[PDB]
């Protein structure tokens, strides 16, 4: 059930920050989201395709 | 009615059963578990050292009225090293220690009551404290809450006068003004690596050396608490409220002596 | 603009039961998933219905009471207060719970295991007095009253429910001072044949003993009992 | 003689056992170990090992005369499989960090219907064990019911492992009363203090026999029953694979 | 986002017929059914009509 | 009737916080419910039907 | 113990302590003055008063 | 209409990580735009990934 509290006001604080956060782990795991933001670093001209080429050997 | 006790369950009845009666049931929700643990009960009294408020803390304690508290329901303390950052014990100590001695009061720091009363394993909560101050005068407390497992031990002071305890960004809780109320409240979130706490013993060491010291699982507390403060005269007590309890498998309670007297008891 | 407040006389008190939170210092924090746990309840009448022991012949309690080849109708073989503060109770869950309520209503379940041998046969007459004209003092003056013959035979157990006999809705946990010849009566324990058996055999046998709480039962406002030391 | 919808078997790997008075499987906590992965544990786990998931039988003790009410045995768990009696199961748990296992127990001891008692087998989580995790070795009352408490501590109350026994029946239990029954069966899930244990340095269940009501009999009737025991890792589930432990003792 | 308030002179006053309620400090308690109670009146007036005696010869 | 009471805001703590509560009781008994909660010890293998069965004494 | 405790005292209170408790005592409803009945089964008399019947 | 308040007992604490903002004393202050600006991130794990040097031989 619930405790001992009976205030019919919405808690000003919201519950992220009156509780804990309960989180449920998945036995088989999960997957981190693919980014974490929009920081990084660039590699570019990686590869090829495209100079003054095939006089290029072989 | 007829039974058979040795499979371990047992049918449930009412005056029902064998006689002429009736069920009697009536609603009540003060039985429920959150609801028990959802007040507020103490713990022990502390102390503040002499001008804490502008040195470095040191461990002290007054009249076995240390310094610093782990947040925990467990015993604590070790009236042996008043003068020693306390610790979690397995064992409550009595007021003396010879015969001639007394049990209470108490010497070790813990929550009497929820230890004569546990039938659980393992719990989870969030802890929710109160520092009361023994005085109606103006009282200054300063206070730093260590999640368990981190730093402990906020001894270097690193800014010229002002207080160890109040360094860096972990969260620290000040109240002194002539307009206060002196009491301090706040809530902790549960901080364990583990995922359910031992409520009363753990059958297990604390290194896989397995020197060999069982009792209580390492990091099962809710941190550790350092006071500092301007009444280094006036004691304070600390108290514990359980917020949204959760226990998981039953088991015995504290032993209560055979009255070697009547038929039954009573109080104190 | 600022809002006018009437500050009331108990400003700044504290109470230890207030229905309410207080400031959360440290908020987003997740915890470590606990979903794989079993084994939790969630009240205490859960578990209030899973008898333990009553101890006899305190204070060198054992968990039973003993049956003899001979029926005294003046004799018990025990004699039970039912009060929640009985020294008989002091150490089932029923009581170490119920200890930290003010009042209870509702069924009480004294469980009886025959341990004797199978070979054996006898009969008990368990009964339940309702106060007033204080205890029975022979089987004849118990047989009065609430009572169950319980046979000997495959079954090895037998469940007597001492029925909420009372002129108030609830009863009072526990003693103030000790209940006389009060208390709410008593339960108690007699043979009507006696032990009988073949050549062979012991000519005694202990009766496990055990009390729990009915499906009716109920208890109400938490409170704490006197401080004790187990020792 | 012992019947009917009593006669039961139960087949491990290449084990089975057989009893012909039982009174039912009690399963503790209402569920079984589902053999499910550790969510903490980023390796695969090695599970469903036929050769670990059988019934491993030994003895524990003798029951006699002389016993008193609430002497007990302990036998913590999976420590006492761990050995040379574990077989492969001990084999693979030796290799191994960590271990989440749920347990399935027969405890064994005949009588007659001439002699009287009645033995009390629970299995409790986190019930305080020897330090060494061994069974014990004898029956004892040893430190019940208020824990053992430091020499000194000469007013303390009590200690943290305080074992109230008036109250042992509010963990999984069955009795062993024999007029009644010659075996009990006794099942239970994982629980812990995290998601899968190191079990190395944490016996987190222990098998607990009691006497509750003493053994009586006439002369010529047997004057002392053996009692045995045969348990079983349900779903053991491994995860953290290194050298072994060795000191396998 | 603390609000402001402004403190009213009267700060800390009690006053004993005030019309409103104080701090509950042991909610959620259930009371015993008193249903089958009879005799019960709500208003003075309800009784004032009953006739007692006057004193004579005081 | 009420006492003496007027505030326009609704209570702050609720009703079942803020006073007893009334029950009532019938007099021919009420039924608990059914379960208290879902902890629960279970017995499997209760019975029969299924195994190696009818080499079995009748 | 959990037994509610109430406790004021600070600099900045206004001293005075409020609150309301339930009603808590075993009888339906109480006596107001007098209560024509004793303590025990034993009538050892003295009438006057219902036990349990205050807050 | 002045509204009643309860002072809760830890009237006056300070708490250094309370979730909430205190009084501004200097509004409607326009900033000077930094939108030119690059290389931002918002997440400490966006940066925990870059390798950093093991010290060898300490």
């Amino acid at each position: 059930s619930e405790g001992n509290e009976g205030v019919i006001i919405n808690n000003f604080y919201s519950n992220q920050y009156q509780n804990s956060i309960d989180l449920s782990a998945n036995a088989t795991g999960s997957d981190p989201p693919k980014t974490y933001g929009q920081f990084s670093n660039l590699l570019s001209g990686a590869v090829n395709a495209f100079s003054n080429m095939l006089p290029l050997l072989a | 009615g007829v039974e058979n006790a040795e499979k371990g369950v047992t049918e449930n009845t009412d005056a029902t059963a064998d006689f002429v009666a009736q069920p009697v049931y009536l609603p009540e929700n003060q039985t429920k578990v959150a609801f028990f643990y959802d007040r507020s009960s103490p713990i022990g009294a502390f102390a503040v050292k002499s001008g804490s408020l502008e040195s470095g803390f040191a461990p002290f304690s007054n009249k076995a009225c240390p310094n610093s508290v782990i947040l925990t329901p467990g015993p604590q303390f070790d009236p042996a090293y008043d003068q020693l950052r306390p610790q979690r014990l397995t064992e409550i100590w009595g007021n003396g220690n010879e015969e001639t001695s007394e049990v209470f009061p108490l010497k070790t720091k813990q929550d009497y009551s929820f230890c004569l009363f546990s039938p659980f394993v393992y719990y989870k909560c969030d802890l929710e404290v109160t520092l009361s101050p023994h005085t109606s005068g103006a009282h200054g407390l300063l206070v730093r809450w260590c999640p368990t497992g981190t730093p402990t031990k906020p001894t270097t002071q690193v800014l010229h006068e002002v207080s160890s305890l109040s360094e860096g960004r972990t969260p620290q809780v000040y109240s002194a003004g002539p307009g206060t109320s002196n009491q301090i409240s706040f809530v902790v979130p549960y901080n364990s690596p583990l995922s359910v706490l031992p409520a009363v013993w753990y059958n297990g060491h604390k290194r896989f050396d397995n020197t060999g010291d069982l009792g209580i699982a390492p990091n099962s507390d809710f941190g550790t608490l350092f006071f500092a403060g301007t009444k280094p005269d006036i004691k304070f007590t600390v108290y514990l409220r359980y917020k949204n309890m959760r226990v998981f498998c039953p088991r015995p309670t504290v032993f209560f002596p055979w009255p070697t007297s009547g038929d039954k008891i009573d109080m104190t | 603009s600022p809002i006018p407040v009437t500050i009331r006389e108990h400003a700044g008190t504290w109470y230890s039961t207030l229905p309410d939170s207080t400031v959360p210092i440290y908020g987003k924090t997740p915890v470590a998933p606990a979903n794989y746990m079993v084994g939790e309840y969630k009240d205490f009448l859960e578990i209030a219905q899973i008898p333990t022991f009553i101890g006899n012949k305190v204070p060198n309690a054992v968990p039973y009471i003993e049956a003899s080849n001979t029926a005294v109708k003046t004799q018990p073989l025990a004699v039970y207060q039912v009060t929640l503060s009985c020294s008989c109770l002091a150490n089932t869950f029923l009581a170490a719970l119920s200890r930290n309520f003010a009042q209870y209503r509702g069924s009480l379940v004294y469980t009886f295991v025959f341990t004797g041998t199978a070979m054996m046969k006898g009969k008990f007459l368990i009964a339940y007095t309702p106060p007033g004209a204080g205890k029975p003092t022979s089987r004849d003056q118990a047989m009065q009253a609430t009572y169950a013959i319980w046979d000997l035979g495959l079954n090895s157990s037998y469940s007597f429910t001492v029925p909420f006999i009372s002129p108030t809705h609830f009863r009072m946990v526990g003693t103030d001072q000790a209940n006389i010849t009060n208390v709410d009566g008593w339960v108690t324990v007699w043979q009507l044949t006696p032990l009988t058996y073949p050549p062979g055999c012991p000519t005694s046998a202990k009766i496990l003993t055990m009390v729990s709480a009915g499906k009716d039962f109920s208890l109400k406002m938490p409170i704490s009992p006197a401080p004790w030391s187990p020792q | 003689e012992n019947l009917s919808d009593r006669v039961s078997q139960d087949t491990a790997g290449n084990t089975v056992t057989n009893t012909q008075s039982t009174v039912g499987r009690l399963v503790g906590y209402g569920t079984v170990h589902d053999g499910e992965h550790p969510a903490s544990c980023a390796d695969t786990a090695s599970e469903k090992i036929l050769a670990v998931e059988r019934y491993y039988t030994f003895k524990v003790n003798d029951w006699t005369s002389t016993q008193k009410p609430f002497e007990y045995i302990r036998i913590p768990l999976p420590h006492v499989l761990s050995g040379e009696d574990g077989g492969v199961f001990g084999a693979t748990l030796r290799r191994h960090y960590l271990v989440k296992t749920g347990w399935r127990v027969q405890v064994q001891c005949n009588a007659s219907q001439f002699h009287a008692g009645s033995l009390l087998v629970f299995m409790a989580p986190e019930y305080p064990t020897l330090d060494v995790f061994a069974m014990d070795n004898r029956w004892s009352k040893d430190n019940l019911p208020n824990g053992t408490r430091t020499q000194t501590n000469r007013k303390g109350p009590f200690a943290m492992d305080h074992q109230n026994f008036w109250q042992w029946t509010l963990y999984p239990h069955q009795f062993l009363n024999l007029r009644t029954n010659t075996t009990v069966d006794l099942e239970v899930p994982y629980v812990n203090i995290a998601p899968t244990s190191s079990w190395t340095q944490h016996a987190s269940w222990t098998l607990v026999i009691a006497v509750v009501a003493p053994l009586t009999y006439s002369t010529g009737a047997s004057t002392s029953l053996d009692i045995t025991a045969s348990i079983q890792p349900v779903r053991p589930v491994f995860n953290g694979l290194r050298h072994e432990v060795l000191s396998r003792q």
